[PDB]
DNA sequence: GATACGAATCTTTTTCCGTATAGCCGTAGC
DNA sequence: GCTACGGCTATACGG
DNA sequence: GATTCGTATC
């Protein structure tokens, strides 16, 4: 029934040495572990970058078999408030163990979206508990957890995942699906995820439905373009030389026939313009400020919505302005 | 628990982990009496 | 297969001598236990300088064989509201219990910031009848979340940050009791992510030793990040616009941090910040206003930071 | 071998730390309040935490219950720790409030309340105003005096989700009391001010000339004096500075003197905002000094309302109106941040800068106000009232219907002066 | 009878037009069962919640459409407590067993689809409680977010759905939908009529079909028999006429104060709207050849600004009035 | 009773002031059973609440002006309810912000081709307009809903979307005039000349409505009579500002600006709108002569910022006394 | 007799419906 | 027949 | 915190 799921929970590493990316983390926690002593930990990085798949694998390989009785797993899809943390928390952590297999695990996931008064009624369960019990926090904002909660707490940051593990990923998604990728659709992936797997499984999935043979067809970068109606890297560097070089009217003309052509929508455009011009020379400094500030004002706007033609002319007028503090 | 065979109700129940030292103490102390 | 204690709890302080920073606070505490006549106190200071662990050795030595029943330590975990502090912490306090001269009852209400308002009335009733018996020892990480009717009658003893020579102290001692082989760097590195927490430098010395052994600068810092409160002031203070974009792009946004941690960051930095003018602090903290208005909106991007640290720069050099 | 604030506690009227306008004007109250004609029911004391607000009443009525009581001495203050068996927490204040109405005569004993009930609960804080509202509107010919210490004190942040509010921000007397209750003919509130550096001075030196020998024997008598005027600038409660006093003297060491800091008040922050400090001359400082000890005041949005109001007291108004036009414009902007901590940070920020460039030696400044916007949404209500009345009475006459704008913009006008100008013809 | 809008909705995904990608995509995943959460979204009217009640349809049958899918919308609570019980529960629930007739004639895939359309009114509170919610109950629940702006949605739960973006139904998009619709309802129009209408009802289709529609019934009121004419749409849908635009022009050339004001004043008394008349502002000025670079780029940050602004729910005849000052002292 | 709802038309032919628009209309109601949700937009006065009336009765026959007041309640939101044969009046303003709510309930019990009128829509907050926007999609089959309103730019586009854009035009300045001396030979007052009914309506600025109410206030107050020299009773509150005007153009000092703050906050407290406000503070300072074309310019502009603040913003005062603030100081 | 000091004044105020249960009432049974 | 108990209920509190 | 008035005292 595996194959009823999407590539995104199918995928899910199910061994601390299927979590590709964060190998600091995982032979850190691998020597915690060998030592015995675990300390309490806290997993804090971008989603997607296995601060789930890291912890329940470490679970499982603590407690084999015993994954059920030994950990208590508690999300933002379920209350976390002052009466769980004070009775459901201290209830689980103030036991003996089952088999005395060792210390009773809590994965307290997306912890950041918890109360402020539980993160502190949080804090003495943590160290009142500690010789039976090690909790450990998932968030992706540290700004929402309490100075105290992170003090008592060895951080780990889970970074987004680099390329090479990413690859592997990838790879391994290949074999498992008997799939065909191309190099540039795999560095357009790359490019995409900005260190998410979840979106990489997502669109290679959206690439292989879109395919008529999902087996006898490769999945090429223009697929990997199409399915998700993102821009070409030619058509965002077309537009960038009408918008610095040609006219005011040429420069709208091949706006809006990148645009309709493809459909692709002008927040993207505007994303990948920012991205074009980070490796600029732009030797002037008022450059640089009246880009991002023009350009953070029209992505602003568009967040809000309105009238599509009237952003897309804000922006080539507010690049040209920038780009003429240049001479 | 038991009261066809009657109704059988079995239950399990874990142990506190029993943090005070003097707490085991004091209560083996009180059974004396 | 654990059943190791982690050196946070290991090495815990039994006794008020191995207690480091604060030497004057440490004293007086000394004289509290050698004399006995303990007033009410309410200690105030950042996490992890020994707030909780200084109260219990206290009691610990004044007390002393009764500990058991002459404490009575409330805190957050467990239930702190009106009807217990009128029932628990009443039946504590009105308890009859015979105690060595100079000797009283020990409430220690550990984070007593997080009590409701009502309870803290009740506070202040129980306290103005039963102070001769007992005296409640406050521990919070800011004292005027404890109202000002409770704080007339208790002594105020606000801890400050350790310095990083009594950190360094008893990071040694804790290496020679441990035999972990150390670097001079090591230490040094240590005491600098610490950032004045001494439970937070043995976590990060207890992860150095158990992941990589040798405790040097390298390896302390292959484990342990640098604080970004210090990559954000390091941004904010940057001259070339360049300079803060790179220190941003590649510090704080490749390292895994979000936009919204960063914006807060920055504020609190410009709150703190020093040899700027008064007008360029209100610019600054208006344009992070702005970008933080702008990050919760939903458009939290690389894009609006970059717009934040050109605005601040325009604001700092001009036109 | 206990605490200094008690064991030297005062005896008689004279050692009440009080000013002496004050302890008139209280004496006179309480003895218009015990005479047998009733004018004055309650006596609503207020003011800050241990400015002398409870060991004035003990003291007065060490010498006047007596005097007045009848033949055939202290107070009966209200234990809110009483938990009784067959009695609701709510009914607790009931019972107590309806059995203390038996001490008229041969049981004549002052009420004193000053532990309120748990006010911060909806339901019994009504309760209580609705059981004093009684006492207020009581047929009962005879009632005894009754007190009711509310210390003022500033509620810091909570949790609870809304809860409304007032109650949640501030422990005062109008925030526990109605307006009812505060308005009424026979409730007199006499408020009460921190202690005196004066009073402070002279208690503290009657402590020390009480207990000298162990000031002397640890080096401090000669030092005395300058602790005895640090610890009563420092503070005007009397209660904490005795303690202070005793933690110093019994201390040996060189530990730094340190007190409960006092939380700014409204008009306090006010002035502070706009005409700054004499105790620290960096704005950044006094800023986050003041956002630290006091963020429950300056996030309200009375507080921006205030600087609104009040900035025009600089100079009396005769500053250049490009100040003003700046300050409005800051204020405007940020209450277009919804709220954000980083936009009350700007509008005092730049207040306080833009009156710091323009302050002028020899310059007389007028008087603040609370803002004028009760009354404004008073008579916005009150509009609202007349507005649905035209438009009832409208409806019920003719089949028209006109929209509230047009009924405030036009309809509203032109209504008298068309149909009152045309009842003088009828 | 029914509104022209509502008896055109796409029935089958087969009907659904220039939404190519998400289409196929939903019509490949149709044959298999490895439907993952999907994250609807575009400019309104383009065709979301017809393509998800028509791949409900298709996936499971009318009869088995209302045991096996929930649909929630703003028109309802979505608060955390409702994300909380309702849609959990929903998705612990086991799929209900199809009948025979459901298996015969319909895939019956073994999951099932919670439908939160308007998810971008959700609040950033309750869209943290879909985040495990829509991960652990994954083989026997699906997730389909549907939303005007992704900004609004939080990065967790964009990052867990997969994203398919609705195409603007441009005049060469939608034009083949509208001819067919404009055919099967008996509608005469000119030569290059239609195009005006998928103009005018940029980025949706939904006013399109109203615009032709009123056209129509205005077109058989009058009785003539005639085609419809490009200016009827152009005033019925309230698209400022061209003399008015010329002499808003000129009145701007003309750089006097108390002139632009009285004019402004009397195209207020007209009644048009304010968008309109930028919209058509913006496309006579970056068009005309005869404006420089500098006068194009002000311009166009000053309508960029004057759009923000009224986008705000501000007063139009200010905003015009500024417009046009700051359009004439350039 | 009042001479407003006295010549007030009550069909499609009775209306005589927009001719195109009345004949559109005459076009939508020749077949009710397709009718698409109605949006009106123009100037306040020009009788859009008239015309959506006399389309109702088209469709409905007669009795659509009929008046069954009725008091609803919602969760303690008790507000009234004005309901008619296939007509039900739901105006925004009594309810604020929570709006939503009781639009919900009060479309989900018409629901149960009819029609509910919710004059003007722009005072809808952004989440009734975000409930309706489904709530019109959903039932379009036993409900159709017909929105007035004066500007539809604070409405939200999936709703003007899924609606239709019909545009009313202010009265014009002759058929005003026509309309005022049909009033006056109805009832006659006795006109000196035809040229005050004209001046009348330059003084309305198409407002139909206040040329009606002036013109009997006017006629009320010369003892059902009318001179060439006749006062011009203008509302109090544009009397109010004008001598705002004239305070800010002659005393430009701080003692000034809170004398402007206090007449702000007794307009305020009148329950006029701020926006409004605003704008006729900005159009009487155009007004003034003496500024020149550089100082007017910089008044629309900071009107502009401030109207976009206020719409951004919970307190009114801050931006009126902002935008006074900066007047003044361009002024000098 | 001059001056530091201190008090009065500068202020406005809004909700959970539900529910496990201690005592009360009808009642199965010895 | 009265009891001791199961179900009902008015309700102070809860979050 | 700033203003005005008011005693009280060295
Ligand atoms: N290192 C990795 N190697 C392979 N797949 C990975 C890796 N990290 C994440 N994934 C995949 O991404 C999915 C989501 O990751 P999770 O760990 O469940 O969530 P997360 O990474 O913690 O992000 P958040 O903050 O919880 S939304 C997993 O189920 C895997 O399929
Ligand atoms: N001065 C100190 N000397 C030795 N160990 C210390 C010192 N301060 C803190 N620690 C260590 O910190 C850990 C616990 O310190 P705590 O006193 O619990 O922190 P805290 O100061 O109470 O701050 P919070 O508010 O409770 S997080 C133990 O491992 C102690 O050994
Ligand atoms: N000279 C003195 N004057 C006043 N209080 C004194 C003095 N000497 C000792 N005390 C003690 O200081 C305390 C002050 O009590 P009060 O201020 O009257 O009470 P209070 O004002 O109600 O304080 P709150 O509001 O409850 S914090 C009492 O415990 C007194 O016994
Ligand atoms: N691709 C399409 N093909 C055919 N008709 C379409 C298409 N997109 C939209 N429509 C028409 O649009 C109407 C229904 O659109 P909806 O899907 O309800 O609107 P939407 O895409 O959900 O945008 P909203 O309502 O603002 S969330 C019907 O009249 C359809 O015929
Ligand atoms: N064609 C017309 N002829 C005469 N009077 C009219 C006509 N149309 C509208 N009115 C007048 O307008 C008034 C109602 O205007 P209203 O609908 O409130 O305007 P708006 O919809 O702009 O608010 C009525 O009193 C009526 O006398
Ligand atoms: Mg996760
Ligand atoms: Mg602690
Ligand atoms: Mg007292
Ligand atoms: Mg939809």
């Amino acid at each position: 029934s595996k194959e009823n799921l999407p590539w995104v929970e199918k995928y899910r590493p199910e061994t601390l040495d299927e979590v590709y990316g964060q190998n600091e983390v995982i032979t850190t926690v691998r020597k915690f572990v060998d030592e015995g002593k675990l300390p309490h930990l806290l997993f804090y990085g971008p989603p997607g970058t296995g601060k789930t798949s890291t912890i329940v694998a470490l679970a499982r390989e603590i407690y084999g078999k015993n994954y059920s009785n030994m950990v208590l797993e508690l999300n933002a899809s379920d209350d976390r408030g002052i009466d769980v943390v004070r009775n459901q928390i201290k209830d689980f952590a103030s036991t003996r163990q089952i088999f005395s297999k060792g210390f009773k695990l809590i994965i307290l996931d997306e912890a950041d979206a918890m109360t402020n008064a539980a993160q502190n009624a949080l804090r003495r369960v943590i160290e009142r508990y500690t010789k039976n019990t090690r909790f450990c926090v998932l968030a992706n904002y540290a700004h929402k957890l309490t100075p105290a909660l992170l003090s008592r707490c060895t951080r780990f940051r889970f970074q987004p995942l680099p390329q090479e593990a990413i690859e592997r990923r990838i790879a391994n998604v290949l074999v498992h699906e008997k799939l065909k990728l191309s190099p540039n659709a795999e560095k357009a992936l790359i490019e995409l995820s900005n260190g998410d797997m979840r979106r990489v499984l997502n669109v290679l999935q959206s690439c292989k439905a879109t395919l008529d043979n999902p087996d006898e067809d490769e999945i090429s970068d223009d697929v990997i373009y199409e399915c998700c109606g993102a821009p070409r890297p030619s058509d965002l560097k077309a537009v960038l030389k009408s918008i610095l070089e040609d006219d005011w009217g040429t420069a709208h003309y091949t706006l809006n026939k990148v645009r309709s052509a493809k459909g692709l929508a002008l927040i993207d455009l505007i994303e990948g313009i920012v991205k074009i011009l980070e490796d600029y020379e732009l030797q002037n400094e008022e450059t640089r400020v009246h880009l991002l500030t023009k350009l953070a004002d029209i992505e602003y706007s568009i967040s809000k919505g309105g009238n599509d033609q009237i952003q897309g002319s804000a922006v080539i007028g507010a690049i040209k302005a920038s780009f003429e503090n240049e001479t | 628990i038991l009261s066809y065979p009657g109704i059988v109700i079995e239950v399990c129940m874990l142990e506190k982990e029993s943090i005070d030292e003097a707490a085991q103490t004091e209560i083996e102390l009180l059974m004396e009496t | 297969l654990s059943l190791q204690l982690p050196w946070v709890e290991k090495y815990r302080p039994q006794v008020l001598s191995d207690i480091v920073g604060n030497k004057e606070t440490i004293d007086r505490l000394q004289q509290i236990a050698k004399d006995g006549n303990m007033p009410h106190m309410i200690i105030s200071g950042m996490p992890g300088i020994g707030k909780t662990t200084s109260v219990h050795c206290l009691a610990h030595e004044l007390l002393g064989r009764s500990y058991a029943d002459g404490v009575l330590e409330l805190n957050a975990s467990d239930d702190r509201g009106i009807d217990v502090v009128r029932n628990q912490i009443k039946h504590f306090a009105q308890k009859k219990l015979h105690l060595p001269p100079g000797k009283h009852k020990i409430v220690i209400l550990d984070e007593a910031d997080s009590m409701t308002a009502g309870a803290q009335q009740a506070l202040r009733r129980t306290m103005e009848l039963y102070s001769n018996s007992t005296r409640f020892a406050f521990a919070c990480n800011q004292s005027n979340k404890i109202i000002e009717p409770l704080q007339s009658r208790c002594a105020i003893l606000r801890y400050s940050k350790l310095s990083d020579e009594d950190v360094l102290k008893r990071l040694l001692q804790i290496i020679k009791l441990e035999d972990v082989k150390y670097t001079n760097d090591g230490l040094e590195a240590i005491i600098f992510t610490a950032e004045g927490d001494m439970r937070q430098a043995i976590n990060n010395l207890q992860s150095t030793v158990a992941g990589h052994g040798l405790v040097n600068a390298d390896n302390v810092f292959k484990i342990v990040d640098s604080p970004h409160p210090l990559i954000v002031k390091k941004m904010l203070l940057a001259s070339n616009l360049e300079d803060s974009i790179q220190i941003l792009r590649t510090d704080l946004w490749k390292k895994g941090y979000s936009s919204i941690d960063i914006v807060t960051t920055s504020f609190r930095v410009t709150k703190n910040l020093a040899q700027v003018k008064e007008s360029v602090r209100l610019e600054m903290i208006k344009e992070i206003g702005l970008t933080h208005m702008r990050i919760l909106e939903g458009v939290g991007t690389y894009l609006q930071l970059a717009s934040m640290l050109a605005k601040i720069h325009k604001l700092n050099n001009k036109a | 071998g206990e605490q200094w604030y008690e064991k030297f506690k005062p005896n008689c009227l004279e050692q009440v730390a009080i000013h002496k306008r004050k302890l008139k004007d209280v004496q006179e109250a309480l003895d218009a309040m015990f005479l047998p004609n009733a004018k004055h029911r309650i006596l609503l004391l207020s003011g800050p935490s241990g400015c002398s607000k409870s060991t004035v009443i003990k003291e007065l009525s060490k010498i006047l219950v007596p005097k007045y009581r009848q033949n055939s001495h202290k107070v009966t203050e209200f234990r809110g720790d009483c938990i009784v068996n067959d009695l609701p927490q709510m009914e607790s204040f009931s019972e107590f409030l309806k059995g203390a109405r038996y001490l008229v005569m041969s049981n004549l004993s002052l009420i004193l309340i000053e532990d309120l009930p748990n006010v911060f609960h909806i339901d019994t804080r009504r309760r209580f105003q609705q059981l004093i509202l009684q006492w207020l509107y009581s047929s009962e010919p005879l009632l005894p005096p009754l007190v009711i210490c509310i210390t003022e004190c500033e509620i810091p942040e909570n949790d609870n989700n809304y809860r409304k509010f007032g109650i949640d921000y501030t422990f005062s007397a109008e925030t526990i009391m109605n307006k009812e209750i505060l308005m009424h003919p026979r409730l007199k509130r006499i408020k009460f001010n921190p202690i005196n550096s004066t009073l402070l001075k002279k208690h503290l030196k009657f402590i020390c000339v009480q207990n000298m020998k162990m000031l002397k024997e640890k080096n401090k008598w000669n030092k005395r004096q300058e602790v005895i005027d640090y610890i009563a600038q420092e503070t005007g409660d009397i209660r904490s500075a005795i303690t202070t006093l005793q933690f110093w003297a019994t201390s040996s060491g060189s530990l730094p003197i340190s007190t409960r800091e006092s939380t700014i008040s409204y008009f306090h922050a006010i002035g502070k905002v706009i005409h700054g400090s004499h105790s620290t001359n960096n704005d950044n400082e006094m800023i986050n000094n003041l956002f630290e000890n006091s963020n429950n005041l300056l996030s309200k949005e009375d507080f921006k309302l205030g600087i609104l109001e009040n900035y025009n007291t600089f100079n009396k108004g005769e500053f250049s109106i490009s100040d003003a036009s700046s300050i409005v414009d800051c204020l405007s902007e940020c209450d277009n941040m919804n709220g954000l901590p980083e936009s009350n940070e700007y509008g005092l920020r730049e207040v306080r800068k833009t009156f710091r460039n323009i302050s002028k030696q020899g310059h007389n400044h007028g008087t603040v106000y609370f803002p004028r916007e009760w009354k404004v949404r008073k008579l916005q209500n009150s509009f609202k009232v007349q507005a649905e009345d035209w438009l009832n009475v409208s409806l019920y006459k003719y089949n028209a219907v006109h929209s509230f704008r047009n009924i405030t913009l036009e309809f509203g006008y032109y209504a008298p002066l068309i149909r009152k100008c045309q009842s003088y013809k009828k | 009878q029914q509104p022209w809008v509502e008896k055109y909705r796409p029935k089958n995904l087969d009907e659904v037009t220039a939404q190519d990608h998400a289409v196929t995509v939903l019509k490949k995943t149709l044959k298999s069962a490895n439907l993952p959460h999907m994250l609807f979204y575009g400019p309104p009217g383009t065709g979301k919640t017809s393509t998800i009640l028509a791949l409900t349809k298709e996936l499971y049958g009318p009869d088995l459409m209302k045991s096996r899918i929930l649909e929630l919308n703003a028109s309802d609570e979505r608060g955390i407590s409702i994300v909380r019980e309702k849609v959990k529960n929903f998705a612990r629930l086991t799929v209900s067993k199809p009948s025979k007739h459901d298996l015969e004639n319909y895939p019956c895939p073994p999951y099932k689809i919670i439908i939160l359309d308007e998810a971008d009114s959700m609040t950033a509170d309750a869209q943290s409680a879909l985040r495990r919610t829509m991960e652990t109950y994954s083989g026997v629940t699906r997730f389909c977010l549907i939303c005007n702006y992704v900004t609004r949605i939080i990065d967790p739960l964009a990052s867990r759905c997969s994203k398919f973006r609705f195409k603007a139904l441009d005049a060469s998009n939608a034009i083949d939908r509208l001819r067919f619709i404009s055919e099967q309802e008996n509608v005469k129009c000119d030569d290059g009529v239609l195009e005006r209408i998928l103009d005018i009802s940029a980025g949706d289709l939904r006013r399109g079909i109203t615009l032709l529609q009123s056209a129509s019934k205005g077109a058989q009121y009058l009785g003539d028999g005639k085609n419809i004419t490009s200016t009827q749409v152009e005033e019925l849908a309230g698209v400022v006429p061209h003399d008015i635009l010329i002499e808003i022009v000129e009145k701007v050339k003309s750089g006097d104060f108390d002139e632009i004001k009285k004019y402004v004043n009397t195209f207020m008394k007209s009644g048009w709207s304010a968008a309109s008349v930028v919209n058509q502002l913006h496309e006579y000025y970056i068009t005309n050849d005869n404006f420089d670079t500098n006068f194009k780029n002000q311009i166009s940050w000053l309508l960029f600004t004057t759009d923000s602004r009224l986008n705000n729910g501000t007063n139009e005849h200010i905003q015009l009035l500024n417009l046009l000052v700051k359009i004439s002292q350039l | 009773s009042l001479w407003v709802d006295k010549y007030r038309p009550k069909s499609l032919n009775a209306l005589s002031h927009n001719e195109e628009l009345t004949n559109f209309l005459k076009s939508l109601s020749d077949q009710p059973r397709d009718l698409p949700h109605l949006l009106l937009y123009g100037p306040n006065g020009t009788g859009k609440k008239t015309r959506c009336m006399a389309l109702l009765e088209s469709i409905f026959g007669p009795g659509v002006y009929r008046l069954k007041i009725d008091v609803r309640q919602f969760v303690k939101l008790e507000l009234n309810v004005v309901s008619s044969p296939y007509h039900l009046e739901i105006t925004p303003s009594d309810m604020g912000n929570n709006d939503r709510i009781v639009i919900q309930e009060l479309l989900k019990e018409v629901a149960q081709y009819k029609c509910v009128i919710i004059n003007e829509a722009n005072s809808l907050t952004k989440d009734a307009q975000a409930a309706l926007r489904r709530t019109m999609e959903k039932y379009s089959k036993n409900i159709r809903l017909i929105m007035v309103c004066d500007s539809m730019s604070p409405i939200i586009a999936p709703i003007k979307s899924r609606c239709l854009l019909i545009r009313c035009p202010a009265p014009s300045d002759s058929e005003i005039s026509t309309i005022l001396s049909d009033v006056v030979t109805n009832e006659r007052i006795q006109l000196e000349t035809k040229d005050i009914l004209k001046r009348i309506a330059q003084a309305s600025n198409g407002n139909l409505r206040v040329s009606l109410l002036m013109l009997e206030s006017m006629a009320l107050n010369n003892e059902l009579a009318l001179k060439s020299s006749s006062p011009i009773i203008k509302p109090d509150w544009i009397i109010v500002i004008h001598k705002l005007t004239r305070k800010i153009v002659k005393e430009r000092s701080v003692n000034s600006l809170i004398e402007c703050r206090a007449v702000l906050y007794d307009l305020l407290a009148h329950c006029i709108p701020a926006n409004i406000i605003l704008k006729e503070l900005t159009f009487s300072l155009l007004d003034v002569e003496t500024l020149n074309t550089t100082n007017k310019s910089s008044i629309i502009e900071y009107s502009s910022v401030f109207d976009e603040r206020l719409s951004l913003g919970n307190k009114a005062i801050f931006h009126l006394e902002g935008f006074i603030a900066k007047v003044m100081c361009c002024l000098d």
